[PDB]
């Protein structure tokens, strides 16, 4: 029973349920994203998937609003790009300026995001908030002062992995992801929230340092560590194997790979 | 310049010109290598609000061409632009 | 120093006749300029 | 108001948008589309036959009168079966106005010379077959400018590497300046700068 | 081909220094590819730097701001007085003067210097780049423009003493390269070639590009189009170029000297150092580069050489897809072989020097 | 289809034949003019090889654009425009021989 | 700057040619250049500053001619903040 | 808006007819432009007397580039490859590896002073102000291969010019 | 009577009001033989009648070429004696026929 | 049966023995831009790259080494492919299959949906 709505002005027919989100992807448009995983679950905290519906007072989160009949999706109106850019610099009042130095950096939704969506300067003139880092284990360095709280480590952790150690200390700006105790996240699929954090809060401790997104040549593989065989796309600086990273195949692996092959 | 007052003569008889008054050589007049330090002002976009990136966008505000005629689907005759007007001699020499 | 003189002369610098082992008497180079006093004589800088 | 933002001229759009129609009009034959950039510059697509008509309309005063040859050049684009987009800049002294005229081709068709109207594509025709692999019939001397005497390749092509085939080096058993094959020392490295989100929206082509 | 001293057929070979600029411009990034401009015309670069900034700007659909205009548009006339004196000084060397070689190159050391107070490098400067200007002119500087200024007078008039009237120097230049408007213009000259012959045409007055239309200046026009009246030409826009000097010096406006957008032009060193937003765009900005939409330009210029345009067509990434370099002495050495019929070897030199062909422009 | 000399594949043989023709009789021209140290045979032989090289198409049109290219290289050899060194390139002397056998490509390197 | 067993000066990346390797050659006649300096020993010889607040900044000293401006929470008793660009060391006191 | 060079008539005038067959067989002309280079000749040469004397240069010159330090000595590039991306004839080589203290340094840093066209990037790049692009610029070798530094060579650049270099980037520093 | 046009290779013309009398009849006249529902006959007809009515009402040669805005009025016959040659291929080209082939299915799209 | 590879000027051994892949390519994981995914790309097949001696700088010979093409359908990059006389390869373009999203699924009152935290 598909029921059509318009994407800005452009009829789209969609299955009913069908977020608004996913109905700009079938017009092409990518509402930018911070929380929002097509694999975990729906959480609508990052904010930044706030868009603006024809007629509608109200923005909404394009990530958690099913669609209705009739609705017109204005993607690039003026309101959705003031809620963009608001909800950007939010999120960069207490980022730290560590991109030279993250690991994410050149491979950043953040940083993308921002050149795209946000605001060109700053008016924080605050002092910034500072992080602990917590210590979850020999694979994934953490730098806890670059977090969003964007949940996806949380609610990956919860579903895919299936160990729920990680989850959210606190209330307000002082809420921090992490283990609560000393506890070492451990996990077939732990490397994978590297991958999945939009920001260098959690990123690869082998990885750390050792190159940057653009010089690297990307190669398609196939892992052989197990008999899954999950497609991998390899990694190569100056004819050195640098790091493996997941491909997407939605029959053999989604976007996942095992610790052993990562 | 150092040069005496007879080799200024000279040379200035030989320009035809007062050559004292426009040296090539460079001195004192020069500006001094150190200079105090500056401040720089800031730009039209350095502002607190109504300030949002959207109103300032240049490139988000180009467009594809207008497609005026396309194959694939009196009236006077029109130039591409008014003729130029034609050049005035100059003031100050008309003739060099 | 002779202010009195055009610039790019009003500076220049006699070099030493020994430097970090050699006979520099005859042999001299731009590189002998130690680098506190390589702006002064190069003119970025109008303060010894 | 909008001092970043370049200011934007509508009526200089209208006159070309005006005269790009009358060239339409008057040779439909050749022309296939016409397009007025919003940066106020004029662009006919003529088909690869039209060259020499058109351009000998264009410099002719049928309120036209392009009579200067800006630049000449083409475009490699291998996706298009045509993949060689041949541009002609024309500049109006007349009218201080200028339009670009613009038509395609292969590697295997020649398209007729415009030496003869213009006479100032000779060396621009010259260059487009020496690095493109573009024909030009009836030129009065096509032959390679700005490469090698020997070089078999058409640089510019999007399939000739940045580094070419051959290196030159002197050598002393034969007394003679010798070609190698390429083995460079250090292998220029390919940066994947493009980001994976859509820069500008305008520009979105559809799903399909 | 010479018969006895006479040129029968003068063939122009090239490329003994193409360096495949248009091809490694594709690789790079438009600010990676800016440096290039510099060393198309290594005598001209800062004007080569202003085109490519006006095409890359154009596409972009973004505006310098005016203090940067009207920078670019003084360094401009620096510029083109040091083309001017390269190419006047140069053919007189090559026809045997050689005295106002020093004379004038003298004048140009002192040129050098303000390029090297303003970007730290006597040529080939990175100064004019899409979005305005890399940095505010040093305290100073102006002044000692005007110091220059004011005498740079007298030196261009001794040099016309010790050449425009000369009875030997007219012999070599009154009567020698004559070009007709006609066959100028198909040639596809532009410039003092095409001013020379006597059509009026200056693209900074018929189509001004950055603030020349706030400046006065006369354009000089030739009556005979020979190698002579083009050297009254090159000496008449100089003293026009020292008088565009003086009105840039003038009415320099305060503010900033680059595009208040930090998605094109780089932030600040200490807005970048205390602001994220900032260093992000900093980092994007130095790494991947400004997207540029995707579109088609030529832009021209009255480059002291003649007519200087760039053809950048954009595929929307941060590296130009193709980029076409239209030399204005690619025409004129084109159109050497029909000038030099029915001279003498040393009125070739002379053709040669009076299309001030500078070949790393011809060859790119 | 747009021919460009040639409205069939015969009249390309017969430019093909033409060029070969000027290549030959030019041959002994090139060797006593830029002092070559090849004989003229030698010179023949190559020549014979470069127009088997391109024997295999069976296109006019590429026959025809290759006839066009012989003719430019045909030129610049008449002329002087060619270097001693653009000549010799013909002869890759100073290359060394590169195996074809399987066993001899697995002993020097991983090419394929 | 430690002396590796072949006689050749180990750089501060611990580069030392070995024994066996023939790339020793290039220093036959000349010297290997190595700064003396070495840039871990000195900066832990420089002394950990104590700060009463949780959270504190590190410029890298001289304003806009340090590095960029990182906010470092000194929480944790057992370990001191360190700067990521600057390395200084920093703790509560007690 | 234009002037006319030439296009000037001579005066019939018996006067001025007689003045230029005065000039054309007096050689007057000829003798003017003699004049002007004997003045020259009595004016004082321009020449600066190189070695010992040296050439103006500003605060901003590009030359002989220098990795520097922070004041308590450790190094201060920290491995972001900004400098290598924006490099527009990659002549930065940059490798780095989290260093035994756990900071990111780098491992190697190559500035082939034989490929690098002396921009100016890099040293408008690096975030934390490493390579700067030194006064010097008399550092010519015999051998190519002393051209292509290595990380040993750019921070003994670095600790060689440090005190010529902070008082440039001091100098310079507001301007950027 | 002026002494030079001031472009070079261009000469004063004695007698300029016959001379593009007669330019603009023979341009009508070729026009004529053109078809009459062809675009170019009609504006190249328009401006042609425009520029003889103008040059018939004035009799002196300053006022007729400020009228004119071709400027100098040997300008105007050099420019006449073109459209007369352009005018002459137009009837062997036959432009106003349609399209000869409509471009290839995305010959004309960028972005690619 | 269209054959350029005449008029390109490519030496034998690479028209031969280079294997060309054709392909969309995948996304970065590491980001969730789907913008690097909408063209075809042609690759080269990878071969040896060793170290420098002087420098250790890794060195090639393989002058195809950095060369990619775009090319907006698969039908064009295998045209161009066989035009040049390349071997070609052709990986089918991978999309995300749709996905049911429902932010009330994750407070299910009997499924194992519901979310802890
Ligand atoms: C020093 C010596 C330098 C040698 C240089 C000689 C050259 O430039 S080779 C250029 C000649 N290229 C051609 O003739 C292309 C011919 N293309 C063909 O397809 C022909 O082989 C045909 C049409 C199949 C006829 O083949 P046959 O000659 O009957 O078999
Ligand atoms: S994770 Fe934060 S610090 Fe790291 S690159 Fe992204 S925005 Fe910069
Ligand atoms: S650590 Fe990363 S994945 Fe987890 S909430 Fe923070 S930003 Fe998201
Ligand atoms: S100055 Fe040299 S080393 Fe520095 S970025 Fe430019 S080219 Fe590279
Ligand atoms: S991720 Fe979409 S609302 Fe937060």
């Amino acid at each position: 029973n598909l029921i059509e709505v318009f994407v800005d002005g452009q009829s789209v027919m969609v299955e009913p349920g069908t977020t608004v989100l996913q109905a700009c992807e079938k017009v092409g448009m990518q509402i930018p994203r911070f929380c929002y995983h097509e694999r975990l679950s729906v959480a609508g905290n990052c904010r930044m998937c706030l868009v603006e519906i024809e007629k509608a007072p109200k923005v909404v989160a394009a990530c958690a609003m099913p669609v209705m009949k009739g609705w017109n999706i204005l993607t690039n109106s003026e309101k959705s790009k003031k809620a963009r850019e608001g909800v950007m610099e939010f999120l960069l009042a207490n980022h730290p300026l560590d991109c030279p130095i993250c690991d994410q950096g050149g491979e950043c939704d953040l940083q993308d995001q921002s050149m795209m969506f946000g605001s060109d300067r700053s008016r924080f003139l605050e002092g910034k908030r500072a992080v602990e880092d917590k210590n979850i284990g020999p694979l994934v360095k953490t730098i806890m002062t670059r977090c969003i709280q964007c949940t996806r480590c949380i609610r990956f952790a919860s579903e895919i992995a299936g160990v729920d150690d990680l989850g959210t200390t606190g209330r307000g700006n002082d809420m921090q992801v992490g283990t609560y105790i000393e506890k070492m996240f451990m996990s077939e699929l732990s490397g994978n929230i590297i991958d999945i954090c939009p920001v260098g809060a959690l990123t690869s401790k082998p990885y750390a340092f050792t190159a940057r997104p653009w010089e690297t040549r990307k190669t398609e593989s196939i892992d052989v560590m197990d008999a899954v065989g999950s497609n991998i796309v390899v990694s190569t600086r100056t004819g050195e194997v640098m790091r493996i990273l997941p491909r997407m195949h939605e029959d053999i692996n989604e976007e996942w790979i095992s610790d052993k092959t990562r | 310049a150092s040069a005496t007052r007879v080799i200024q003569l000279l040379r200035n008889w030989a320009s035809g010109r007062d050559l004292q008054a426009k040296l090539q050589l460079r001195y004192q007049e020069i500006s001094k290598r150190t200079q105090p330090p500056p401040k720089l002002p800031v730009g039209p976009s350095h502002k607190l609000s109504n300030n949002y990136y959207c109103t300032r966008d240049g490139r988000r505000e180009a467009m594809p061409p207008s497609i005026v005629m396309s194959s694939q689907k009196e009236k006077k005759a029109v130039t591409p632009a008014p003729p130029i007007k034609r050049w005035e001699l100059s003031k100050d020499q008309p003739y060099l | 120093e002779d202010n009195k003189q055009f610039f790019g002369r009003h500076r220049w610098v006699i070099y030493t006749t020994e430097m970090n082992g050699r006979d520099t008497f005859w042999d001299v180079d731009g590189s002998m300029v130690p680098p506190e006093w390589h702006r002064w004589l190069h003119c970025m800088t109008d303060d010894p | 108001t909008r001092p970043t933002i370049r200011p934007r001229n509508d009526v200089v759009h209208k006159q070309l948008s005006a005269f790009g129609q009358y060239v339409a009009e008057i040779l439909p034959k050749y022309v296939q589309q016409v397009q007025v950039s919003c940066f106020n510059e004029l662009e006919i697509f003529i088909h690869p036959d039209g060259v020499i008509p058109v351009l000998t309309f264009l410099r002719d005063h049928t309120n036209a009168q392009f009579k200067s040859l800006a630049d000449l050049t083409a475009v490699d684009v291998p996706t298009r079966q045509n993949r060689f987009e041949i541009v002609y800049n024309l500049l109006s002294l007349r009218f201080n106005s200028r339009i670009r005229v613009k038509t395609y081709t292969d590697e295997l068709t020649p398209i007729e010379s415009s030496v003869t109207v213009y006479k100032a594509a000779n060396w621009y025709e010259r260059e487009i077959w020496d690095m493109f692999g573009v024909f030009f019939a009836n030129h009065p001397d096509l032959r390679r400018i700005l490469t090698d005497y020997g070089f078999e390749g058409h640089p510019f092509r999007k399939d000739f590497p940045l580094s070419g085939y051959v290196e030159l080096r002197y050598d002393d058993e034969v007394k003679r300046v010798v070609a190698e094959p390429v083995e460079l020392a250090q292998e220029f490295r390919k940066f994947d700068l493009n980001s994976p989100w859509e820069a500008f929206p305008a520009y979105r082509q559809p799903p399909e | 081909e010479l018969s006895g001293e006479m040129v029968r057929k003068c063939d122009p070979h090239i490329g003994l220094l193409h360096r495949g600029t248009e091809k490694l411009i594709e690789y790079k990034t438009y600010l990676q590819a800016l440096p290039y401009f510099d060393r198309l015309d290594y005598v001209s670069m800062m004007c080569n730097e202003q085109a490519y900034s006006l095409a890359v700007e154009k596409l972009l659909n973004i505006q310098p701001p005016p203090r940067a205009q009207w920078i670019r548009v003084l360094f401009g006339e620096i510029t083109r007085l040091l083309n001017h004196i390269m190419a006047v000084t140069t053919h007189a060397l090559d026809i045997g003067a050689m005295t106002p070689f020093f004379w004038m190159f003298e004048e140009r050391e002192k040129m050098f210097e303000f390029y090297e107070r303003v970007s730290g490098a006597r040529m080939h400067a990175a100064y004019i780049r899409p979005g305005g200007v890399h940095q505010d002119l040093p305290l100073g500087l102006l002044d000692d423009i005007y110091e220059f200024s004011k005498n740079f007078s007298f030196r261009i008039d001794e040099l016309e003493e010790m050449l425009t009237n000369n009875r030997i120097w007219r012999n070599r230049t009154v009567d020698i390269g004559v070009v007709t408007a006609e066959d100028a213009l198909n040639y596809g000259f532009s410039g003092v070639m095409l001013r020379g012959s006597g059509i009026q045409w200056d693209l900074r007055k018929t189509q001004p590009y950055d603030v020349y239309d706030q400046v006065e200046f006369d354009v000089p026009i030739g009556s005979r189009g020979d190698c002579y009246d083009r050297y009254l030409c090159r000496v008449e826009e100089m003293r026009q170029s020292l008088r565009i000097i003086s009105q840039c010096l003038n009415k320099m406006p305060p503010g900033e000297i680059k595009v208040d957008d930090a998605k094109v032009s780089p932030p600040k060193r200490a807005e970048m150092k205390t602001s994220m937003e900032s260093l992000i765009h900093h980092f994007k900005l130095y790494t991947e580069g400004y997207q540029v939409p995707p579109g088609a330009t030529y832009t021209a210029i009255e480059a002291p050489k003649g007519e200087f345009g760039v053809y950048l067509v954009s595929d929307g990434s941060s590296r130009p897809y193709r980029c076409k370099i239209k030399a204005p002495g690619f025409a004129h050495l084109a159109g050497l072989d029909k000038m030099s019929k029915g001279h003498m070897l040393a009125d070739v030199v002379a053709i040669i020097g009076t299309q001030d062909i500078v070949f790393g422009e011809v060859d790119r | 289809v747009k021919p460009i000399f040639s409205r069939d594949m015969n009249e390309a043989k017969r430019r093909v034949r033409e060029l070969y023709r000027a290549w030959y009789r030019e041959v002994p021209n090139t060797v006593h003019l830029f002092q070559l140290d090849i004989s003229v045979k030698q010179g023949r032989d190559k020549v014979r090889e470069m127009f088997m090289k391109n024997a295999h198409v069976t296109d006019p049109r590429v026959v025809d654009l290759l006839v066009i290219k012989g003719k430019m290289e045909l030129e610049e050899t008449i002329n002087v425009w060619k270097q001693r060194t653009h000549i010799m390139r013909f002869f890759h002397e100073t290359e060394a021989p590169r195996p074809t056998d399987f066993l001899s490509k697995f002993y020097v390197g991983h090419d394929p | 700057v430690r002396t590796s067993p072949t006689g050749e000066k180990v750089t501060h990346t611990g580069q030392a040619y070995d024994d066996g390797d023939y790339r020793r050659v290039r220093f036959s006649d000349r010297q290997k250049e190595v700064n003396e300096n070495f840039a871990i020993d000195l900066i832990a010889e420089q002394p950990v500053s104590e700060v009463g607040s949780r959270v504190i900044s590190c410029d890298g000293g001289g304003g806009a001619l340090g590095h960029p401006r990182v906010y470092i929470n000194l929480d944790k008793e057992t370990k001191t903040g360190t700067c990521g660009y600057c390395g200084l060391q920093f703790r509560q006191p007690h | 808006t234009y002037k006319f060079v030439n296009m000037r008539e001579p005066s019939m005038d018996m006067k001025s007819v007689t003045d230029r067959a005065a000039q054309t067989l007096l050689w007057t002309e000829l003798v003017r432009g003699l004049g002007m280079t004997l003045s020259y000749l009595f004016r004082e040469p321009a020449t600066i007397n190189y070695p010992f004397e040296k050439g103006p240069l500003s605060p901003r010159f590009r030359g002989e580039h220098a990795l520097r330090r922070y004041p308590s000595g450790e190094e201060r590039c920290i491995a972001c490859k900004l400098c290598e991306a924006v490099c527009p004839a990659q002549a930065i080589t940059i490798e780095a590896e989290p260093r035994a203290d756990g900071s990111r340094r780098t491992t190697r840093y190559d500035i082939d002073m034989t490929k690098c066209i002396y921009c100016g990037f890099c040293q408008e790049a690096c975030p934390v102000d490493a390579i700067v692009e030194g006064p010097n610029f008399e550092f010519s070798t015999e051998t190519h291969e002393e051209l292509l530094y290595n990380k040993e060579k750019l921070l003994n650049n670095g600790d060689k010019w440090e005190a010529e270099i902070a008082a440039n980037i001091q100098a310079d520093y507001l301007y950027r | 009577l002026k002494k030079t046009t001031g472009l070079v290779g261009l000469a004063v013309c004695e007698t300029p009001h016959e001379r593009l009398k007669i330019l603009y009849t023979k341009i009508l006249d070729v026009l004529g033989q053109i078809p009459k529902n062809a675009a170019y006959r009609k504006y190249t007809e328009q401006i042609t009648n425009e520029k003889l009515g103008m040059v018939k009402a004035e009799p002196d040669v300053k006022k007729l070429e400020e009228q004119l805005q071709g400027g100098q009025i040997e300008e105007v016959i050099l420019q006449a004696e073109n459209e007369l040659s352009l005018a002459r291929k137009m009837l062997r080209w036959k432009p106003w026929e349609p399209l000869v082939e409509e471009p290839p299915a995305n010959q004309w799209k960028w972005p690619i | 049966k269209l054959d350029i590879t005449t008029l390109t000027g490519v030496p034998e051994e690479h028209i031969k023995t280079r294997k060309v892949r054709i392909f969309v390519p995948a996304r970065n994981n590491m980001q969730s831009g789907v913008n690097n995914t909408k063209k075809w790309k042609m690759e080269f097949d990878t071969r040896e790259r060793w170290e420098n001696p002087l420098m250790g700088w890794s060195s090639t010979a393989d002058p195809l080494s950095n060369l990619v093409l775009t090319f907006s359908t698969k039908e064009d990059a295998v045209a161009f492919a066989e035009k040049n006389g390349w071997s070609f390869d052709v990986e089918e373009r991978k999309v995300p299959k749709p996905k049911s999203k429902s932010y009330g699924a994750n407070f299910s009152w009997n499924k194992r949906t519901r979310v802890s935290t």
